[PDB]
C-alpha cells in the first residue's frame, strides 16, 4: 500500500546548495561552463 | 511577452494558490539611511522561490 | 508434439512475420534515406499518370491533326454535365482529378534528413 | 441451398434487398411526373427540362407518394387507437 | 559515503535485472539449466526464490509464480533505498513554489 | 476428443480485437515520436481514446480481464480453439507491452537526456502497433497467427489451462 510504504521512505551541505552543482559537473560536462 | 506566457500556462490550483504571504527576515549575527521604506528580505534564503528560478536557468542553459 | 489445432484451419509460418517485420522496417529505413540504397533510391511508380496521359494526347491529336479531323482531347476523371449554374460544377471531374496533383505525386514524408 | 441461408451474411444481403425491393415498389412513380410534379413545380413539359430538373420532379412525386402510403395505410391503421395517455419521460 | 550507497544501489540493480531475466525465462521450458550462462543465473538466483517457493504454495498446484513475486518485491524493496532527489528533473524541484513540490 | 475445434464466428473476432485493443491503450502515450516522422500514421493519434477511457476506468481493470479469460475462456474446452488462442495472444502482447513499459522505466539519466531516447520511444509504440496490425488481420480471418517465442508457449498455455484442477 501507498501511505504505509510512503510513511517508511519518509522516516528515512544540502541537496540544492550543492548536490545541484556537484552532479552536473561530474555527469553532463562542458569547457564553457566547467574549464 | 507577458501575454504570450500567460496565454502558454499559468499554473494549476489543484491545492488552491502555490505562492504564499512573504516573511520578512532579520540578520542575527552582524545602511546609506533611506529608512523611510523597509525592503522586503524573504528571498535572502537560498530554499526560495528566486534561487529555484535561477537554478533552473542554470540547469536549462548547461 | 503439442496440439497446434486443427489441420483444416489454415496456419501461417513464422518466416512470413518475419519477412513482413524486416521488409517494413526496411522501406522505412530507405525512405528516410533517399542517397543510401547503394547510390539509389525507392520510387513508388515508374511514370506519372499526367504524364502518360500527356504522351497519349499528344500521340492520339498527331495522328488526329494528319488523318484530316479535328483533334478532341481526352480528359481524366470524366466529361463536363450539362448545367446552367457556375462553371465549376459544369467541369467538377477534371477539377476533383487536377486538384489532387500535390497529394498523388509527392511522398508524405519529409524529403531530406533531420539531426543527421 | 439451404447453406447459403445459413450464413449470417446472406441473410443480412437478402433482408436488404427485400427492403430496397418493397422501398422501390411503393415509392417509384410512373406518370405522375409530367401529370402532377413536373407542371406544378416548374410548368413545363418533363422532356423540356434540364436532366437535374427532371430528378427533382422525379424526387417530388416519390415524395408525394410515399407520404400518401404513410398516411392512408399505416397511421390510419395506428391511429384508430386514440392516445393511449401519452407516456412521458418523468425526469 | 556516497560511494557505498552508489555500490549499493548498482548490486540492487543489477540482482533486480538477473531476478527479471529469470522471470523471463521462466517462460521457455526448453532451455537447460545445465549450460554456463543458465547454471550461473540460477546459481546466483536460487536461495531467494527457494524461500518464496517454501513460502508461497503455488495457486492451484498447475501455474507458479514463485520469480515474478520476488522480482515484485524485490523491486519495492529497491524502490524503498532510492535517492530522495533523483536530479533529472526533480532535483529543480518542478516549477517556482507547487503544490507537489 | 471433446474439445470444439471449428472456425470460430463474428462475436468471438469482435471480442478478440477488443482485447487486442490493450496493448494499444498501454502504449499509446509514444505514438508522437513516431508520427513526427511519415506524418500518414497521425490517424493512429486520435483512434484509441474511448479505449483508453474504458480501459482505465478502475485501477484494477486488466488484472481482472486476465483473471476472467484465463479461467472463464481459456480454461473452458467448449470454446473453439482458435478463439482461446486468440485471447492468450492478445494477454501475451499486453504482457509484453508491459515488460516494455518496465524497461523503459530503469532507463540512465544519459540515454534519457540523448535523443536516443526519442528512437526508442518510436521503437516502444512501432513495433507493437505493427503485432497488433499482424494479429488483426489473422483475428477477422478465422486463422492461426503465429509469431517467434510466443504462440508455442500458448500453445502450451491452452492445454495447462485445460485438465486444471480434474
Ligand atoms: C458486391 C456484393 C458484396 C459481396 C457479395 O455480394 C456482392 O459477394 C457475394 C458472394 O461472394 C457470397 C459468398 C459466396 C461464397 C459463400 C461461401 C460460404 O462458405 C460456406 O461454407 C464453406 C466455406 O467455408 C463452403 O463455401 C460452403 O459451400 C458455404 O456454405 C459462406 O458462408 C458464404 C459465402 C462467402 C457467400 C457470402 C455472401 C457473399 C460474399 C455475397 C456478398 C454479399
Ligand atoms: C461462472 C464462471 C464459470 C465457472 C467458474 O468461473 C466462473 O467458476 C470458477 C471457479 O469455480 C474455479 C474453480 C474453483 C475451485 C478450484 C479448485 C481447485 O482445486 C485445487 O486442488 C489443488 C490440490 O493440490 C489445490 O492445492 C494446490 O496446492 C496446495 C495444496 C494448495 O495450498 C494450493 O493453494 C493449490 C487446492 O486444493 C485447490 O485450489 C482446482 O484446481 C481449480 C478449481 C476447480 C477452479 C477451476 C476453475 C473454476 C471452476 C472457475 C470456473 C471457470
Ligand atoms: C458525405 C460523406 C462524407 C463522410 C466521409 C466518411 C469518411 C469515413 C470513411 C470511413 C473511415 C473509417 C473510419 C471510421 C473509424 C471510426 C473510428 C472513429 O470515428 O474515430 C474517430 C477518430 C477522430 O477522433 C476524434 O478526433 C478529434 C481530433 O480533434 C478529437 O480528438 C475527438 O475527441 C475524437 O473523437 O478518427 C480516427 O481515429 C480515424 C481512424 C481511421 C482508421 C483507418 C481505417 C483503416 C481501415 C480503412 C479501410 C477503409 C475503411 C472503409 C472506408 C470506406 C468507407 C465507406
Ligand atoms: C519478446 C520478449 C520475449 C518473449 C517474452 C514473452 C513473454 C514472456 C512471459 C514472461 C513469463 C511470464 C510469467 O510470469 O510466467 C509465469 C508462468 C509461466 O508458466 C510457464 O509457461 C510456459 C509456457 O509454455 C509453460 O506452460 C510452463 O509449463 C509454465 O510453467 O505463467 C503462469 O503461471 C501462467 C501464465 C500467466 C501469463
Ligand atoms: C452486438 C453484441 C451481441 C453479441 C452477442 C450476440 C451473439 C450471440 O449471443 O451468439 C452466441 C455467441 C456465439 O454463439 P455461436 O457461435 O453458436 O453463434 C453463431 C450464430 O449464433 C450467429 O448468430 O456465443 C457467445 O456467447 C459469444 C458472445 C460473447 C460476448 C460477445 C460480446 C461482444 C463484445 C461486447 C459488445
Ligand atoms: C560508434 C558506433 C556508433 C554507431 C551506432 C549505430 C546504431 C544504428 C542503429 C540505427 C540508427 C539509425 C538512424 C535513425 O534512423 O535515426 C536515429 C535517430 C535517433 O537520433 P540519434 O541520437 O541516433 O541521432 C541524432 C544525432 O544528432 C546524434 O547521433 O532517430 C531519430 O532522430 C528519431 C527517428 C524516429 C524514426 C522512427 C522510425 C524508425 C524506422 C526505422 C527503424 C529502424 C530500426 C529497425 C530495426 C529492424
Ligand atoms: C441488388 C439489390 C437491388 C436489386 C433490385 C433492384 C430494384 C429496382 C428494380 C427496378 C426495375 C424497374
Ligand atoms: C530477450 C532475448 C531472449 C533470448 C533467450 C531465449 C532463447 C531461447 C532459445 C531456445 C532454443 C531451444
Ligand atoms: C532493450 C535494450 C535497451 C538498452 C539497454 C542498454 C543500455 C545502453 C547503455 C549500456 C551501458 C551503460
Ligand atoms: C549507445 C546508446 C544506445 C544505442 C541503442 C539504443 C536504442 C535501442 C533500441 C531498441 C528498441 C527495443
Amino acid at each position: 500500500p501507498g501511505p504505509w510504504m510512503r510513511s517508511l521512505k519518509k522516516q528515512l551541505a544540502s541537496g540544492p546548495r550543492v548536490e545541484f552543482f556537484r552532479i552536473l559537473f561530474e555527469q553532463f560536462y562542458h569547457p564553457n561552463f566547467h574549464d | 511577452t507577458l501575454r504570450w506566457r500567460k496565454t502558454l500556462y499559468v499554473a494549476s490550483l489543484r491545492r488552491g494558490f502555490r505562492k504564499k504571504s512573504r516573511k520578512q527576515r532579520i540578520l542575527v549575527m552582524p545602511d546609506g539611511e533611506n529608512s523611510l521604506i523597509t525592503k522586503p528580505t524573504h528571498s535572502y534564503t537560498v530554499l526560495g522561490k528566486r534561487a529555484s528560478r535561477y537554478r533552473h536557468q542554470i540547469y536549462k542553459d548547461v | 508434439n503439442v496440439y497446434k489445432g486443427p489441420a483444416s484451419i489454415p496456419h501461417a509460418s513464422a518466416e512470413v512475420f518475419g519477412a513482413f517485420f524486416l521488409a517494413t522496417n526496411t522501406a522505412l529505413l530507405a525512405h528516410m534515406f533517399p542517397g543510401k540504397l547503394f547510390g539509389s533510391e525507392l520510387h513508388v511508380r515508374k511514370w506519372d499518370p499526367d504524364y502518360l496521359a500527356s504522351c497519349c494526347n499528344e500521340q492520339g491529336m498527331r495522328r488526329e491533326a494528319l488523318s484530316g479531323k479535328k483533334p478532341n482531347l481526352w480528359l481524366l476523371g470524366g466529361g463536363p454535365r450539362l448545367v446552367n449554374d457556375s462553371w465549376e460544377r459544369m467541369w467538377w471531374n477534371n477539377l476533383h482529378w487536377k486538384r489532387w496533383k500535390v497529394p498523388r505525386t509527392g511522398p508524405a514524408f519529409p524529403q531530406d534528413m533531420y539531426w543527421q | 441451398l439451404s447453406g447459403l441461408l445459413g450464413d449470417i451474411g446472406v441473410k443480412c444481403t437478402l433482408a436488404f434487398a427485400g427492403t430496397v425491393a418493397a422501398g422501390a415498389a411503393i415509392v417509384v412513380p410512373s406518370g405522375k411526373q409530367v401529370e402532377a410534379a413536373s407542371l406544378d413545380i416548374y410548368g413545363r413539359p418533363p422532356s423540356q427540362l434540364l436532366p437535374n430538373e427532371r430528378r427533382a420532379a422525379e424526387f417530388a412525386a416519390g415524395h408525394r407518394r410515399w407520404k400518401g402510403f404513410v398516411d392512408n395505410s399505416i397511421y390510419s391503421w395506428t391511429r384508430t387507437l386514440p392516445g393511449h395517455d401519452n407516456p412521458i419521460v418523468n425526469p | 559515503a556516497r560511494t557505498f550507497e552508489r555500490a549499493a544501489f548498482g548490486f540492487a540493480k543489477m540482482y533486480l535485472f538477473c531476478l527479471f531475466m529469470r522471470v523471463l525465462l521462466s517462460w521457455f521450458p526448453s532451455i537447460d539449466w545445465n549450460s554456463q550462462p543458465w547454471a550461473f543465473l540460477r546459481l546466483i538466483t536460487e536461495p531467494y526464490l527457494q524461500i518464496y517457493r517454501g513460502i508461497l504454495p503455488p495457486l492451484f498446484g498447475q501455474l507458479d509464480f514463485t520469480p515474478l513475486f520476488g522480482f515484485l518485491i524485490l523491486q519495492d524493496v529497491v524502490e524503498l533505498m532510492s535517492p530522495v532527489y533523483t536530479l533529472g528533473h526533480a532535483k529543480d524541484t518542478s516549477m517556482f513554489w507547487t503544490t507537489t513540490d | 476428443f471433446g474439445r470444439n475445434e471449428g472456425p470460430m464466428t463474428w462475436p468471438w473476432k469482435l471480442m478478440c480485437a477488443i482485447l487486442y485493443m490493450l496493448p494499444w491503450v498501454d502504449v499509446t502515450e509514444k505514438t508522437v515520436y513516431f508520427v513526427e516522422r511519415f506524418p500518414a500514421f497521425v490517424w493512429t493519434e486520435y483512434f484509441s481514446e474511448p479505449f483508453e477511457h474504458w480501459y482505465n476506468i478502475h485501477e484494477y481493470a486488466p488484472l481482472f480481464i486476465f483473471f476472467a479469460t484465463y479461467l472463464g475462456i481459456v480454461r473452458n474446452k467448449k470454446i473453439p480453439h482458435v478463439a482461446r488462442y486468440h485471447v492468450m495472444m492478445g494477454v501475451m502482447l499486453d504482457i509484453v507491452a508491459m515488460i516494455l513499459i518496465v524497461t523503459e522505466e530503469n532507463l540512465p539519466t544519459g540515454v534519457l537526456w540523448t535523443p536516443w531516447s526519442d528512437l526508442f520511444y518510436a521503437l516502444m509504440f512501432w513495433f507493437i502497433f505493427l503485432l497488433v496490425i499482424y494479429c488483426l488481420f489473422f483475428c477477422f480471418l478465422g486463422w492461426y497467427c503465429e509469431i517467434p517465442l510466443i504462440s508455442e508457449g500458448v500453445y502450451l498455455q491452452i492445454e495447462q489451462a485445460e485438465q486444471l484442477g480434474q
